[PDB]
């Protein structure tokens, strides 16, 4: 058993660059689940920061960015990457992966969640 | 998967009992064609009659629409009895005990577009069985449908010609033909009209 | 939009056990009248006789109002069975199986506030055919209408008079009159009437 | 609104599978009783018989408890069928194609609490019918009540007597009396009664 | 209180599609016996035959479990039908319309212990009346019970004699006695064996 | 343990109105195959007849997945009426009241997703007994299988021998056997199919 | 919208102070709807203050405030007085009115709500 | 109420120590029901560590715990028993177990609570 979800990255780069950031599966199949990026900070909550389906071909964003982040899975690494492009000073927080079974990315079920890693430019 | 997308996000606010349509004031148009299948027995002189119809309903709905550019395969959805509004048009002259003998069925809609629902009944009606001369003449017996609750200003329904497919001939009645009617009758102090479908049933005898 | 926003208004809290007066101290008028438009049989000596009857219930409610002003266009609130309360008011000499005919159906109600409440059925009562006087006897059937729980300074069943319409001549029987009194079936020691409705049927024979 | 007021906070635990009582090793008393009202009719050949039947349970409440000063109005409160707790009494001996005919109805509250569930029925039991030999014999069929899985300890089922008022005369047979009794009998092991009440109907010819 | 606290406090987690035992591997014991009060008819060349059952089913459920030195006062607790795990022993062979006439009923649990779970009802099921050999010819009726989806490995049900209690003697047909057998059907590509039981009831005439 | 977990967590998105399946395009196949077991009477004039019948529907399901080595024990998953899809397949000329004779079931599920649906019934359905030519002929009754709301592109029925089991040798008419075959009504509009199956059932006299 | 609920009366008064807080709202029917008093200070999260039923009968208040202040309405004019009277130091908090249909000023499921009026010592 | 839990062992090393947490209970047998660990912070929610079944074997690590805590209980001394090894010192929290009827340790609904111990580091 022993299903966890450990993040990476370590971005604290100045804004402008470049930011890239992956993440790993231990326990359960990964051709059978979805997973969604969560955003927190220490004054909000959560933000649905993005999102893609067990199918593979549904990226769903939020209304705060459209052409900044990208998203991409593979099965064979057991591993998704999340890609944050034109870094801004406005969104610096922990993100964290939470887990669930064949979804879409909106509101849905989770089981499993992940380690959260701390991001600020 | 779409399917599962569509489905959980069509039914946000949809209380059952509402009627959906753009305007509050302006009427929803209902189309009404039954099919009748056999006749099962025109029974003794208790005026009763056990027919095999299959009714047929048809309307528009506001509440339900998507496009289907970005959700690829599905285009018919369907719902079950307790979630979708149904029209509850039904028969008048019931005699059966429980009055109405439809099994439920799901609805069907398509795009952006309509509703279908088919009911399969028997039906125990009453009319009016009085030959005026000997034993031996030409009956009419009539079946009434009409709504129950809605009426007036609210569902104009309509009449379309009923089908002839496959009688299963009986082997003691022949029939001449199956026309039907709608009448905007029972105008009551109300303003609005009451409106009915009626459909006759003629035999003689074989 | 309106329909919706009225439908989710008027249910914050209506719990469907409770009956809807300002003061509860206050009684209630409910008026009842029923309509037959059909007989299925008398039957023989068997001391049953099966009716085809809609009932007809209305009252005032507290609890469900508002002025066309603030909604405009809609006029009628229809509510299903199990989210409105509605009187529990039966046939005490019933002789069916199930000891209920009526189909529930929905309510109407008006915007100032009224209840229309018009179930249909099939009622196998209980009478007394002894007609041995020679086949012309007149013969008198009662139906007895009333409340099951509710009784006294909570309900005061008012009547209306019977209806006249479409009864399907019959070949064997005949309608003399439908006439309906009010009486009252008081205890012992009470200090509070129970009233009832009761409906005499005659006919002598065709 | 006071009724309204009471309506929620009556509620706030009454998991409906308890034993509403102070002291849990104490036992209920119920009080039954029965009031017939017709004789349908019993066939030859098969062991069974139907009678009207309107019955009569009793009981006291521990959790449904007011006082009505500080509620002015309200004096008898109704719960429906899944809300409030009933006893399990039937028939043991019963032959329909069902096991209880009972037509369920709202369970009256007053003050300290006292319950009262009066159901109809129309019920169909099966008798020893043995007397072919002498026609004047009087048949004593048997009519047994009591708890299904309720007893000993937990329901001290009482007995009252029967009702005369109103029997509608049959026209084959004539009512003599209407004894009952109530009985016990033990388990295999153990101190723990089983009760039940058996009511003789006797009747000769007509 | 006592009881509401040990019947608020057993369904935390008790999924009612589970299948109580403390390891997935270990099948679970269940015992049957029926009890047969009376037989109604043998009826028409139909191959059908209507008696009078109590049936009586019992196993040991492992999620129901505390010991009455902290709970004084409470030894039995019942369930509804719909909360409480039952097994689905069915008749096989069954002719009535509904294949099912159990009654369902509360299922009763005693201190840490197991379950009873007395169904009554009346069975209408299919024979092989063809005793035309001689009138008088001892006819063996099957009554076939059994699991219908658990099977082999999980449920290995038992079987307990009948009774033979007041059985009310019919007019027209004695039995000679009420044997039952268990019996074990083979699969295509399993090892598991899938039990039944079959009671045979023998009567030559009367 | 392992067991509750799985049954926890195998529905945590399951809306029951879905079409298991990967890609929304590719359809979906069932396979039918049905088991008679008796005829009880083939009636009047009527034109009907009366058959026990037990169905058998397979299908592979998507969401259902789980692999054994984490989760010992538990190879086979049961779920109850509602919570899980089932498609809506039955019969066209049915002449019963209640038009769906099927006593429903527990679905069986294992690791990889095979589903089994097997419901028993007893089917009163019509024919077309005239034979005038020749009173003793053979009959030919037709059974006419499929979906109701469900057609082409989406559900492809295909059809698997049936079952000439212990059918009861009957005493006044024997079959020769039931060859089955598939069937297709494509409609005008569009171009999808309208599958099903009709079996015929071929008897001549004993 | 036209659910507009207004309020007045700010004041920072130490102990021993009367207050004649109003309110008032427009839209829907003031003869159908009961009203009720809730505090929200940055210490906890909501609480009950008093609450009328829809008759003007049997009004209700909490544990700590069973004297004090006093409660009334008037039907013809569309308005609602609280008289507050001997402070403490702990009233300080904003003053929000809610309104539902038909109630009895406990707990109840509520439809329209008001703005602050925070109010200090 | 008969059912209240009690702790045994305080933490305060510097870094990297071992300790031994003891916990047990009275009142309720001790072989229907399952125990997790759960830690508070000074802000924050509250946060699964450890859990085992009531079976025996159904061990359950937290994703940051993985390899470092251990969990063990014993039924016959009624007792359960958490070991801690290779501490880091961003764990500084009060620890208190949660009970619960037949479960795996994995979110379920709590019945019995108790009182936590203070772990500074
Ligand atoms: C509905 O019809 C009325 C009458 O013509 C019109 O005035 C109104 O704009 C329409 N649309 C509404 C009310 O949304
Ligand atoms: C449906 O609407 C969306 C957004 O307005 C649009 O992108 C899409 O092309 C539309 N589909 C069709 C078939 O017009
Ligand atoms: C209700 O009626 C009673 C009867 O006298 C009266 O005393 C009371 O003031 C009325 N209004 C209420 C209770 O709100
Ligand atoms: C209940 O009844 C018993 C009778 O033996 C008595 O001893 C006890 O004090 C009563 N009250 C309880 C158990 O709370
Ligand atoms: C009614 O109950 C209340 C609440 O305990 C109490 O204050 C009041 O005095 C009681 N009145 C009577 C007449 O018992
Ligand atoms: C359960 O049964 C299996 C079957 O071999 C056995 O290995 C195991 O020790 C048993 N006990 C458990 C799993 O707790
Ligand atoms: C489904 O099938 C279509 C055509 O058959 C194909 O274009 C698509 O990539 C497949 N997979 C999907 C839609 O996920
Ligand atoms: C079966 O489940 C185990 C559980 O850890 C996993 O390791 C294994 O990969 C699974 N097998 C397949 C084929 O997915
Ligand atoms: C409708 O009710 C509102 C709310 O009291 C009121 O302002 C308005 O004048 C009313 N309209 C009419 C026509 O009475
Ligand atoms: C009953 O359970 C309690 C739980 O604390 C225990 O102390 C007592 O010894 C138990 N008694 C028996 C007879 O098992």
């Amino acid at each position: 058993a022993q299903v966890q979800l450990v993040e990476s990255g370590g971005g604290l780069v100045q804004a402008g660059g470049s930011l890239k950031l992956s993440c790993a599966a231990s326990g359960f199949t990964f051709a059978h689940y979805a997973m969604v990026w969560f955003r927190q900070a220490p004054g909000k909550e959560r933000e649905f920061v993005a999102g893609i389906s067990w199918s593979g071909a549904s990226t769903y964003y939020a209304s705060s960015v459209k052409g900044r982040f990208t998203i991409s899975r593979d099965n064979a690494k057991n591993t998704v990457y999340l890609q944050m492009n034109s870094l801004k000073p406005e969104d610096t927080a922990v993100y964290y992966v939470a887990a669930a079974r064949f979804g879409v990315g909106v509101d849905d079920d989770y089981s499993y969640w992940g380690q959260g890693t701390q991001v600020t430019v | 998967e779409f399917q599962r997308k569509l489905y959980k996000e069509l039914v946000k606010n949809y209380n059952p009992l509402e009627r959906p349509v753009a305007n509050d004031s302006q009427p929803l148009t209902v189309y009404f064609s039954l099919s009748l299948l056999q006749i099962m027995d025109v029974d003794e002189k208790n005026q009763v009659l056990t027919t095999n119809i299959w009714l047929q309903m048809s309307w528009t709905d506001h509440y339900l629409q998507w496009n289907v550019s970005e959700y690829p395969g599905v285009k018919t959805v369907r719902f079950p009895d307790g979630q979708i509004w149904k029209p509850d048009i039904l028969l008048y002259n019931s005699a059966d005990e429980r009055f109405d003998a439809t099994f439920h069925t799901n609805v069907l809609v398509n795009s952006s577009g309509h509703c279908q629902y088919l009911p399969p009944g028997i039906f125990k009606s009453s009319c009016y069985i009085d030959v005026r001369w000997f034993p031996f003449d030409v009956q009419h017996c009539k079946l009434k449908f009409g709504s129950w609750s809605y009426g007036g200003w609210s569902l104009d329904l309509q009449m379309q010609e009923a089908d002839i497919s496959g009688y299963i001939p009986n082997g003691e009645w022949d029939l001449v033909g199956i026309p039907g009617k709608r009448s905007e009758r029972f105008y009551e102090c109300c303003k609005e009209p009451y409106p009915d479908v009626t459909f006759t049933v003629t035999m003689r005898r074989r």
